[PDB]
């Protein structure tokens, strides 16, 4: 019975990884964008001998922002705890395929060995990790948070510049904040928090991410 | 202030009523000055005056 | 009045009034005397009122606002009322009375603290007592407000006093960090603000267009020989035409971002000068007849407006970022500016000359100018004090709840000292749901929502629960399911040699069992999941007339042949069946799986704001619908949940809201929340404080409790 | 855990700065009264409601491990005094304090350890009737209590 | 005719369809076959479950209580005489059953319940009286707090819920 | 069995040792099928006389009609009553209250109690 949702939510979170792309600026497809659950549910046939590996299938690659440098890889392990033994067979799959940076979305959690050795994959391919149920549903969609864009260290350095501040002088972001981790931004690197302002109507902010 | 009929008496005639208090070029043409007028009001005769 | 309460007792005690929705009964009729005894007191209320002569001194105290109110005149005229005490009627002191100068169990008004007579007459001796009562409540009240709010102050003050607009207009505080880049969003005065209207939120877009468009096919009306003057000869030009219809075009933009701003739909803006009681000034000293012919060219208006636009400095710089900056700091001002010096609208309306608009200009450029704030001011303790006021000023712990449901959204100082210390377990936190469109327009999708939210453990859902003793189900002394026992032989026909003798045998409410819409089928499987195989479930049928659920357990079958002692201790199954019984209770969460208690109160919103949608014609309008209000804490699941909005649900808790949204997310709702409990009193805080104040706490990602 | 699921009826005592919470029925037999259907009769001497009387009934169950006045004078002892090495003053010790300190105004003496079992009794009765809710909770004002 | 079958199962659920088929003896006053009807009820069941899994098996037995019903052998009646094809009463999707007169008047009963549970929380607020300069509707609450005062003496505070506004007497 | 019933099985809490005099507890007879009670501190034993063991709630035990002493017919703060006729003396005149419980029974309705020597008799209405 429950089996009949995980369609509705697998259909539910691929789009909202495929919005993630697409803010990131990793150019999906619109069609992707705009597929349907019904669509969805077509793409994979439903109801069939259930439980079957549907999620190692949908397993995806997305194709590069302005500049083609290779690309990102999306990964939905079908353990429902991953532990260490799956992430190096994954992680001897991103280095045959000789990727760049990937996603992995764990249904329940990731063992904290496991998490210590994507800590020590940071040199290497960066490796960025979800909770399903935090992933589920688009949470820069809703209407407390104002649209962030993040800006490239060229433009910190005119911005710097131009009000003659320090790095250190800005408000800081946490790095494991949701949307930083949405973004997937690492330190010293500045959001463009851009606002509905009562008064000024629109007022624009940046942070540090610290 | 309580006077006339909120909502619906203004509009019937303008007959004047003499509640609502108009001032023109720094004189009271009519109505009354109460704490509305004259009070720590956001338009009081008051605060226009500062 | 009083017959009328006493008839409402004579319903309730033949037990048949019918409870009010989320009460019980002596609510619904505790709610009834009080709406009777309160309109009681407001009808004779409003007859004194109409009842005093013109010369009354008292009503001339009461009307010039001096001194006193209508209430007082209620009290010392008419009837005091209905006295309350901790917001509700006197409470039963003694063995089930208030004094023992009544019966026990007398629930009409003057037995239970109405006073019926007035300031003048005098009060009788009882209800003199319960208006002792009805003076310590207050007293008390003064004296804790006092302490409170002395410290909550003190806190406040001690955190922002070292922030300050510093020469180059940036905020920022000792260690010289960024607090805004400009002070209030605007970097205007607080003082120098006033409430103003804003002209283009005008409803119907076919109305808009009408009242702000400049004609050129000239209706026969006095071919632009009438209002303006010499405008008239540039009637045939193209490129002012053209110009004009630019300026229209940027006006279509304006209203289409400021209806982007404003979703509410709320004109009343804080901006300085107010436009339009300067022209009101300018048309009465000028001598402006506005029947008289006009003497002003249209293109000398919109070229003025801006140059005056470029004149209003805010932001000084030339490069990309500062000429965005300049112009999104004041597109605010700027948007009502153009609205208010519109030319259609100048022409038509204020009919001010060329001379008067050009000192028109001239002032508002210098009070505008003006208006921007002093550099070097002391804006952190500014702040603290324009927050620290308002707790000052009124409630503690007194109800007005209107929100027709729970006490909740704690109103008044206790709520204030909440979002000041950021209290990782608030006393009462909340969540508010919103539902998908046609989720919202009907009920049965909304109780189905409704359920599949709320959380419920199998304990309240079961009526009892039996253990039995019963090795042979097919001589069950239970004859009645003996039917059920034949239609379960086939039911694993071998194993039934090897379960456990020991019988749990539940039954469940009707009622409650089909209003939460489960099915048997459900629960067993629920059941069978948390327990185990090793739990062997049957259940009869829904539709029988006593609903019935039968539970065994089974055992390894294979590995236990008595190997060592049996790796148990040698646990007796009843005994084990009873923790299986307290621990199926209180461990199975069907539907609803965490921490929202009972999970809800269903509401329809007309009354409020809610719902605020566009349409076609171009104006706003109201949408009433279901919407549910939670009393607890779980928005990162709830969120997911189908037909449950993902863009407008939201909850008063802003640790949780930190969770799930992030550091901005949570700058808006600490401010919405602030904002909320100063309004209550609706004293209204000017808002550029409490920005400063949000700005303070969420200033390094992480929260910065003020503790 | 898996012990019965059941916190809510384990009543217990409180004795004057004791160090320890000491179980109802383990006051009772060290009273002396080691027969369960008299203790039973002294907490309530009605026994036609089965209600009441299984609500005390896991205490009962949960007393069973003693069922010597001795042992449960060592047993408060224990649970009250500091560690030592004798059982006997312990017993006595025990035993003084249990006299004296316990309801002094009900007694003060050996001769009066009875009447003073009976006004425990009315006194965990006095309880049960609020946790099942047949009698209203008393009032922390009522000037009635006050002196 | 009758689908083939062979497992010992189904052909025990079959007989047991069937014997609750066989209740009050309605059957002969029809003259309608119960084992070939019982077996195109179960072959449709088995076409929708595929296997003889507890979910089947809950399905059959409750298939049998609907048969079994003593205050509703009307429906039973209408599946003899042909009312009701297999293929719907094979499933339950098409609601419970309400032809014993009281349980569905329950059930709706429930339904209003629930529904009372919708009707208003509890309303208030609605003393009515001056009207609103905004949305022009009289439906408002007056709050009335601080007795005395400091300086800021008992004025009367009254607010249009209708539209969020709020305004003084005077 | 029939709708029209009731669920008052005798819960036999109490039925001590007849030599120790302390309580009996369940235990299995798997060699005779049978459910023995059986004291714990020795020997004895005797079958039960029901299957049942344990029973919780009954959520409506309304409890109407006990605890509640005809005696207190004579409290005179509780208001006397010219409505008539005992339901079984021929005689009016009846003390009624309410609840007067925490069982919060939203229980607002009635219960009258006759105040004449002849019933002591405990109705509701
Ligand atoms: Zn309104
Ligand atoms: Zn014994
Ligand atoms: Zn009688």
């Amino acid at each position: 019975m429950d089996d009949e949702e995980e369609t509705y939510r697998l259909w539910k979170i691929r789009k909202t990884i495929m919005q993630l792309c697409h803010d990131r600026g990793y150019l999906v497809t619109q069609d992707e964008l705009d597929q349907t659950l019904e669509e969805f549910k077509a793409q994979s046939g439903d109801k069939p001998s259930e439980g079957r590996p549907r999620r190692t299938d949908l397993t995806v690659l997305v194709a590069h922002n302005d500049d083609p440098t290779d690309q990102m890889f999306v990964f939905f392990p079908e353990e429902p705890k991953v532990g260490i033994k799956t992430i190096k067979v994954y992680c001897q799959r991103m280095q045959e395929e000789n990727i760049t940076r990937a996603l992995i979305v764990v249904q329940q959690g990731m063992t904290p060995s496991a998490k210590q050795s994507l800590v020590d994959m940071a040199p290497k391919y960066i490796l960025e990790q979800f909770l399903q149920q935090e992933l589920l549903i688009n949470i820069t969609e809703h209407e407390l948070v104002p649209e962030h864009v993040v800006m490239t260290k060229e433009e910190v350095t005119e911005l710097l510049a131009r009000y003659k501040l320090r790095e250190n002088q800005l408000p800081r972001i946490q790095a494991g904040d949701p949307v930083a981790r949405y973004f997937g931004i690492k330190r010293g690197q500045v959001v463009k928090i851009i606002r509905p302002s009562e008064t000024a109507g629109r007022y624009i902010t940046y942070r540090l991410v610290q | 202030t309580h006077p006339d009929d909120e909502d619906s008496g203004p509009y019937k005639h303008i007959s004047p009523g003499d509640t609502k208090v108009v001032v023109e070029n720094g004189e009271l043409i009519m109505g009354i000055l109460c704490k509305k007028s004259l009070g720590t009001s956001a338009g009081s005769l008051v605060h226009i005056s500062y | 009045a009083k017959q009328d309460v006493i008839e409402v007792i004579e319903k309730a005690h033949n037990n048949e009034l019918e409870p009010t929705p989320g009460n019980t009964l002596r609510q619904t009729f505790e709610n009834q005397v009080n709406r009777i005894l309160n309109d009681a007191r407001d009808k004779t209320g409003s007859s004194a009122q109409k009842s005093l002569s013109e010369y009354n001194n008292f009503k001339s105290m009461v009307v010039s606002g001096a001194k006193g109110s209508k209430i007082n005149i209620s009290q010392v005229i008419a009837v005091v009322g209905q006295q309350n005490v901790e917001g509700k009627r006197i409470p039963f002191g003694f063995k089930h009375r208030t004094l023992p100068h009544f019966i026990k169990d007398d629930y009409g008004p003057e037995s239970r603290g109405f006073v019926e007579n007035s300031y003048l007459a005098g009060l009788t001796p009882t209800e003199f007592f319960f208006h002792a009562m009805g003076g310590r409540e207050g007293l008390i009240d003064t004296a804790v407000k006092t302490a409170e709010t002395g410290y909550i102050q003190r806190r406040l003050i001690k955190s922002m006093e070292s922030v300050m607009v510093k020469y180059d207009a940036t905020v920022r505080n000792s260690i010289n960090q960024v607090v805004q880049l400009r002070y209030g969003e605007d970097g205007l005065a607080g003082e120098s603000v006033e409430f103003q209207n804003l002209a283009t939120l005008k409803p119907s877009n076919k109305a808009f267009e009408k009242k702000f468009r400049f004609d050129y096919t000239n209706e026969r009306a006095l071919r632009r020989t009438l209002q303006e003057d010499l405008v008239k000869d540039v009637l045939s030009n193209a490129h002012i035409q053209n110009e004009l219809e630019r300026e229209f075009e940027r006006m279509r933009e304006d209203r289409e971002v400021l209806r982007v701003i404003f979703p509410t739909g709320d004109s009343k803006v804080v901006l300085p000068c107010n436009l339009l009681r300067m022209i009101w000034n300018a048309q009465k000293i000028f001598h402006i007849n506005p029947r008289l012919p006009s003497d002003l060219h249209p293109i000398k208006v919109v070229e003025g407006v801006k140059e005056l636009s470029k004149k209003l400095v805010i932001v000084n710089g030339d490069d990309p970022l500062s000429r965005q900056a300049q112009e999104n700091a004041t597109l605010l001002f700027n948007i009502h500016l153009r609205s208010t010096l519109c030319s259609r609208r100048m022409a038509e309306e204020f009919r001010l000359s060329g001379e008067a608009f050009d000192w028109l200009l001239g002032e508002i450029e210098s009070k505008f100018n003006q208006a921007i704030a002093h550099p070097g001011e002391m804006v952190g303790a500014l702040a603290a004090q324009s927050l620290g006021e308002p707790a000052t000023q009124m409630t503690l712990n007194t109800f007005h709840y209107a929100g027709v449901s729970a006490k909740n959204v704690t109103l008044g100082v206790p709520r204030l000292k909440e979002l000041i210390n950021i209290s990782k377990k608030p006393k009462t936190p909340s969540l508010t749901v919103f539902l998908l469109g046609q989720s919202a327009r009907d009920a049965e999708r909304a109780k189905d929502i409704l359920c599949r939210l709320e959380h419920t453990t199998l304990r309240k859902v079961t009526a009892n629960t039996a253990i039995y003793y019963d090795p042979n189900p097919q001589s069950t002394v239970v004859a009645e399911d003996q039917e059920w026992v034949n239609v379960y032989y086939e039911m694993p026909d071998f194993d039934v040699a090897r379960i456990s003798p020991w019988l749990l045998r539940v039954e469940l409410d009707r009622k409650h069992m089909t209003d939460r819409k489960l099915t048997m089928e459900q629960i067993a499987e629920k059941i069978n999941a948390g327990f185990g195989d090793d739990l062997n479930c049957i259940f009869n049928d829904d539709n029988a007339e006593k609903l019935v659920l039968r539970i065994r357990i089974m055992n390894s079958d294979e590995n236990k042949m008595q190997e060592e002692e049996e790796v148990v201790d040698k646990m007796d199954d009843d005994v084990f069946l009873r923790c299986i019984e307290s621990n199926m209770l209180t461990d199975m969460t069907l539907q609803g799986i965490e921490q929202i208690s009972k999970v809800y109160m269903h509401l329809p919103q007309t009354d409020n704001k809610k719902k605020i949608i566009i349409t076609e014609d171009g104006e706003f309008k109201a949408l009433q619908e279901w919407i549910l209000e939670t009393d607890g804490v779980s928005l990162m699941r709830v969120l997911s949940e189908k037909d449950v909005d993902p863009v407008r649900t939201t909850s008063n808790d802003i640790v949780e809201i930190f969770t799930v949204l992030g550091i901005e997310a949570v700058r808006k709702a600490l401010e919405r929340e602030l904002y909320h409990v100063i309004s209550f009193d609706g004293s209204y805080v000017n808002y550029r404080h409490l920005a400063l104040l949000c700005d303070t706490m969420t200033c390094r990602g992480h929260l910065m409790a003020i503790t | 855990g898996a012990k019965k699921s059941a916190i809510g009826q384990r009543i217990v005592a409180t004795l004057p700065y004791i160090k320890q919470e000491v179980p109802i029925i383990i006051v009772f037999r060290a009273l002396g009264f080691v027969s369960d259907r008299d203790i039973l009769e002294h907490i309530i001497y009605d026994f036609e409601d089965p209600e009441m009387m299984e609500m005390v009934k896991p205490s009962l169950d949960e007393a069973f491990v003693i069922q010597e006045q001795n042992v449960a004078l060592n047993f408060i002892g224990s649970r009250g005094a500091k560690p030592g090495v004798t059982k006997e003053k312990r017993i006595k010790y025990a035993k003084e304090v249990l006299q004296k300190e316990m309801l002094p105004h009900v007694g003060v003496s050996d001769f009066c350890e009875t009447k003073k079992a009976y006004f425990l009794g009315y006194m965990v009765h006095r309880l049960l009737l609020a946790a099942l809710g047949r009698r209203e909770l008393d009032d922390r004002d009522h000037y009635g209590n006050k002196r | 005719r009758a689908p083939s079958t062979s497992d010992s199962v189904r052909l025990k659920c079959r007989e047991m369809l069937a014997a609750a088929l066989r209740t009050g003896d309605d059957y002969i006053a029809i003259g309608a076959d119960e084992e070939e009807l019982g077996s195109q009820i179960e072959e449709a069941i088995y076409q929708e479950i595929r296997n003889t899994d507890m979910k089947y098996k809950n399905r059959v037995r409750s298939r049998i209580s609907n048969l079994k019903d003593a205050k509703n052998p009307n429906l039973r009646k209408n599946v003899l005489c042909g009312n009701i094809p297999p293929d719907l009463f094979a499933r339950m999707t098409a609601e419970e059953m309400a032809s014993d007169e009281l349980k569905e008047m329950r059930k709706n009963l429930t339904k209003e319940a629930i529904r009372e549970h919708q009707m208003a929380k509890t309303g208030g607020t609605q003393t009515d009286l001056f009207t609103c300069g905004k949305c022009k509707k009289k439906n408002c609450t007056y709050t009335q707090v601080q007795t005395r005062s400091a300086d800021e003496p008992m004025t009367t505070f009254v607010v249009c819920n209708e539209c969020g506004n709020r305004w003084k007497f005077c | 069995m029939e709708p029209d019933g009731t669920y008052e099985p005798g819960f036999v809490g109490i039925r001590f040792c007849q030599e120790c005099n302390n309580m009996l507890y369940p235990k299995e007879d798997k060699e005779n099928r049978i459910l023995l009670y059986a004291c714990r501190n020795c020997d004895y034993q005797q079958e039960a006389d029901n299957s049942c063991i344990y029973v919780n709630k009954i959520t409506h035990e309304v409890d109407e009609l006990t605890q509640i002493i005809a005696d207190v017919s004579q409290d005179p703060t509780l208001p006397r009553t010219e409505d008539h006729p005992c339901q079984k003396c021929g005689h009016k005149e009846a003390v009624f209250f309410q609840s007067h419980s925490a069982r919060a029974e939203d229980a607002m309705r009635l219960y009258y109690v006759c105040t004449a020597p002849h019933c002591g008799h405990r109705w509701t209405e």
